[PDB]
């Protein structure tokens, strides 16, 4: 598994309010996090199965 | 939410918009009945603007819903630095100026700093409204080192506490019934000695008329 994948989810500087994906290593799966808007790391999906395929 | 903050008393905020693509994403300053300025960073192909609202999740009644025609962001925007962090949206029709619905001016010149503004946003949902002057440019550039250019400035207390957050990018602070800027970023929200930076308004009153009037 890739390890921008085992990083937590990154909201950013930007103030915006959009719900995004990252793996939760944790608990093994896609959940939802909010992402400011910009600075987006890799760890961050726009749904789930990309974010299933690409750190699943 | 808008930390150290207070409820706004209903409708007292009459030109804050809500940007909606299936849910609630960023704000927004109605300039005119068929304009309204936001962020840059704030931008999406399809975006809904809701005016007239208080409680974002319950139809009050005196809500108007309108869809963005054009979405123009500054041809200088920069999504990594955010300079120029300014974006303007033209409706799909007039909206109805009310006691509800109401626009706000643009800024004669640069406020100065010390000067006491009012900032709101969303982040029941009710409107967040923070009373917070601007700093000098010396406070801001010292917390956010080679970071700040000529178009940002900063809004808040280098004490932390109060301050916008997520959900309220693109709403407005508003000093003396003119917008003076536009919620951009910062390392966090209320964090001492990083308080919130906004796009400085008055460095693009002639780029947003010379737009609007071409639009
Ligand atoms: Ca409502």
């Amino acid at each position: 598994r890739p390890d921008f994948c085992l990083e937590p989810p990154y909201t950013g500087p930007c103030k915006a309010r959009i719900i995004r994906y990252f793996y939760n290593a944790k608990a093994g799966l896609c959940q939802t996090f909010v992402y400011g808007g910009c600075r987006a790391k890799r760890n961050n999906f726009k749904s789930a199965e990309d974010c299933m395929r690409t750190c699943g | 939410k808008i930390v150290g903050g207070y409820t706004c008393q209903e409708n007292s905020v009459p030109y804050q918009v809500s940007l909606n693509s299936g849910y609630h994403f960023c704000g927004g300053s109605l300039i005119n009945d068929q304009w309204v300025v936001s962020a840059a960073h704030c931008y999406k192909s399809r975006i809904q603007v809701r005016l007239g609202e208080h409680n974002i999740n319950v139809l009050e009644g005196n809500e108007q819903f309108v869809n963005a025609a054009k979405i123009i962001k500054h041809p200088n925007f920069d999504r990594k630095t955010l300079n120029n962090d300014i974006m303007l949206i033209k409706l799909s029709s007039p909206v109805k100026l009310n006691a509800r619905v109401a626009t706000v001016a643009l800024p004669s010149s640069c406020a100065p700093a010390g000067t006491q503004c009012l900032i709101s946003g969303w982040g029941p949902d009710l409107l967040q409204c923070l009373d917070a002057p601007l700093l000098p440019q010396a406070d801001c550039e010292a917390s956010y080192p080679g970071k700040i250019t000529d178009n940002m400035v900063c809004v808040g207390f280098l004490e932390g506490g109060k301050d916008s957050c997520q959900g309220d990018a693109g709403g407005p602070v508003v000093c003396n019934g003119e917008l003076q800027g536009i919620v951009s970023w910062g390392y966090g929200c209320a964090l001492p000695d990083n308080p919130g930076v906004y796009t400085k308004v008055c460095n693009y009153v002639d780029w947003i008329q010379d737009t609007i009037a071409a639009n």
